[PDB]
């Protein structure tokens, strides 16, 4: 699976981007759904961003988990909640108000999926 | 034994059978390629017939097709043409259409059973390759007809077109078998090509028609023939020259006489400003100047 | 909702990335579909890019709007058209020809979607 | 179509990201599914990444986004085609084999917006 | 006028056309057989098109196929082969796959209309007979290539292989066209067969390769060629003899020299315990014993 | 498969029952539907029999039992094939023509049991 975590530049974490990615990968592996070596995650800092239309400064954290199709709703729902726990705990602050943390889980088409090892 | 499975296998069986025929009309390279394809089709049938229980073709087989496609793709430079330009290419076009029918059957199985997607991609790539292989064959008969015209072999020329070679094929320089006969000086070849639809006014990369070639090189008999079959006696090349300007500058008076009889304009100016008459004057050719005025 | 705007480095805008994001957020809010505070967008400049295979200088601008499912086709279509108009106006030029501006609208699975507020 | 290629910073390519994008666009165009001028790709280097939890690891992933209407064979072939091109473009990275993968997804046509400025 | 009826008839009609083509590529016997089949297919269409109102083929027609099947079945002794081994057999493989498509259509009609079960059995047997007939043709081209190699005609062998003959076909004794060229003594042939993929180390029923044959029969020129294309200079037959043991025992010194230069082991023991050197000693051959030690 | 051949005692054969069974097994194997070692046949002579009610009459009937999974053409062809072998095996018997018939039936695969001792 592939996980992307995006945070606003003004968002303060309790840990490094690397530690968050490691914790996220552990949370994913602990599901029993994934092989350890197959979990690929990356973290991006957002420098050009806007939340809403008001002048208030805001911070946010968003992730999307990409998996091959075949898992049910409870699994996808639990994976989302699981990552949210990991992400939310890593947030120290940022902006003038509470930080929104969200996770999507989406499915890739298995049939058209291509993979090689080099 | 669900029908989609049986029909897919049966159609693939039909496909490899036609391929088995086609490989007896192609060269050694294509023959070997088709045999590997027969092996892949068999491999695919193993997967389909076992509902995915048996592993089918690998991704390397798809890439194998793709490499061949990339190779032959740079050899093909299509206008639209009708299937079966040659007897040999017809065999491949038939295989192509069967492969498409095979694809539809296998794709149906994939949609309903969730297996064979790689095989379907393979068959899709196969159809593309088969298309190219047919076109390459037609291009190659094209090149052999160009060779015959350049060589001056009157029988080869008749034979090549009888077998499907395009009389309007061209080389990298834009010259068709008709330009080649007009330049070299083989009237009999000029005649049989015109007879079977060669474009008497086709332009090469220099903007020249077969008439420019014949007029410039002193080929009086060919000039007469080209005009009979509708050559544009006043066709201008990239620089504005007509076959008359070329015949004039070379001093080919008998050709000048023929061109003028068919409506050539002695007063036409090229892009430099020169007319055929002014040229006879610049070269000091008193007799030509008499013919052109 | 989440909006991502990506532009080639050789693409010139009439406004700053910030102004575009603000205008984009206003365009989304005006739809009546969204709470003001929830609209989260970011802008990315692309440095490594190619359009086509020809040796011609080209610039492009693309956005994708991600929303939770539940809106109809007219709404998604209008949202796309709305953003494309905003983005298109912000384009000054780039490359040696016209600049392609496009917008995708996609739906996120609501049931598996997870959110936290820190 | 919109193609995104993401590689770990520790991943070594045989060619430059630019050359890879050009090859990818050629692979797409050669499918006969796309207009040449419409094929838009970008490449990104990942600086903050982890693979697994235990190790020096590199990876390469691409996502091809197309308007809906293509069948499974087409999408599967497009994925395999790109994966082959991308895989061959990998010279190394990490202390073990490099995973190269491609996904193909469809965009909703009806809501799709496009203009040229 | 229900579709299953129309499609069954149309497909059988399509089948008859391919048969009509194929019978122009076969001998008089198979031609006559195919014509009888065309009559049966027409007879079958009569039953289907009339929804069983008109009688179809009789049980004698099914038995008629079966007798031909039993005859040709003993001529076919399959490894797996790709469809269309020869141009001629390809034509029948095409008819075979079409016949199977025809069978599927008729089976659909039978299930829905309760008619044509005998016709379906006939068509099933037909596809089996067509399979065999195609294989027999390939076997026969095989046999003609064996003859060509035995005769020593370099043109025949190229022609037979060009038309699909199996370069690795064998007679009842296991000898391939390559063994025949090595045994008879035609250097031109042993070379062209290797060139077209003959297995240089194929074994006949005595465990012999073409190199064993050449070494034993004094064919010096043949030995040189076989080794160049990868013959196993130390291959042992059923009794443990190498081509060196055979050349030594026959006193063929020039061959012994060639074999030794390519790594033949003069100290190898056959199953009796004899080495090539000990043999030169047993025969009192002072010159052979020298080259072997 | 299991094949049973029953003949009236007054039925005259061209060859011995043994030859019939061997030919029958060959006819079955030639179908390509069966393993050689799988085919079990037996022949029985009927000593207590009546045909009709009015006459010296002979008959020959076989029943072929196969595991399910074969189509109509296969079962129909198997029957006709056996009838050909059986019919040719009849030299006479009774004061009239001899009826030769074959039925093909299917055994339930799922409940089928087999072992080799």
């Amino acid at each position: 699976p592939h996980l992307v975590i995006e945070a606003t530049a003004n968002l303060r974490l309790e840990t490094s981007p690397g530690e968050l990615l490691e914790q996220a990968n552990k949370a994913l592996f602990a599901s029993g759904q994934f092989g350890e070596a197959d979990i690929k995650s990356r973290f991006v800092t957002l420098e050009a961003y806007r939340q809403g239309t008001a002048a208030v400064e805001r911070a946010y954290l968003h992730a999307c988990l990409s998996i091959l199709d075949g898992r049910d709703i409870a699994t996808r729902t639990l994976l989302g909640a699981s990552l949210c726990a990991v992400l939310a705990e890593a947030v120290a602050g940022g902006g003038e108000e509470g930080v929104q943390v969200s996770v999507e889980v989406r499915e890739m088409e298995r049939l058209s999926y291509a993979k090689r090892v080099v | 034994k669900d029908s989609p499975i049986i029909e897919a296998n049966g159609t693939l069986d039909e496909l490899t059978s036609f391929i088995g025929e086609a490989k007896h009309y192609v060269d050694e390279e294509m023959k070997g390629i088709l045999e590997e394809i027969q092996n892949d089709i068999y491999k695919i049938m193993g997967e389909i017939g076992s509902k995915g229980k048996i592993e089918g073709i690998s991704e390397e087989r798809i890439a194998w097709l793709l490499k061949l496609i990339l190779r032959y793709m740079e050899m093909v430079n299509l206008s639209f043409v009708l299937p079966g330009g040659t007897l040999e290419s017809a065999k491949l076009d038939v295989c192509r259409t069967i492969a498409r029918r095979a694809l539809r059957k296998v794709l149906t199985v994939t949609r309903e059973f969730g297996i064979g997607a790689e095989a379907a991609a393979y068959l899709l790539a196969l159809s593309d390759l088969l298309f190219l292989l047919a076109r390459v064959i037609e291009i190659e008969l094209g090149k052999k007809l160009l060779e015959a015209a350049r060589a001056g072999q009157d029988d080869e020329v008749r034979i090549l077109m009888a077998n499907g070679a395009d009389v309007n094929a061209h080389d990298d320089q834009g010259s068709t078998p008709l330009h080649l006969a007009a330049w070299i000086g083989h009237p009999e070849i000029v005649e049989v090509l015109l007879k079977h639809g060669a474009d008497v006014n086709a332009r090469d990369t220099d903007g020249w028609t077969p008439l420019h070639l014949a007029a410039d090189n002193g080929h009086l008999e060919i000039v007469e023939v080209l005009l009979k079959y509708g050559a544009d006696v006043n066709a201008q090349d990239a620089y504005g020259l007509t076959p008359l300007h070329l015949a004039a500058d070379r001093g080919h008076l008998e050709i000048v006489e023929v061109l003028l009889k068919h409506g050539a304009d002695v007063n036409a100016q090229d892009k430099f400003g020169k007319t055929a008459f002014d040229i006879s004057i610049d070269n000091g050719n008193e007799d030509l100047a008499e013919i052109l005025q």
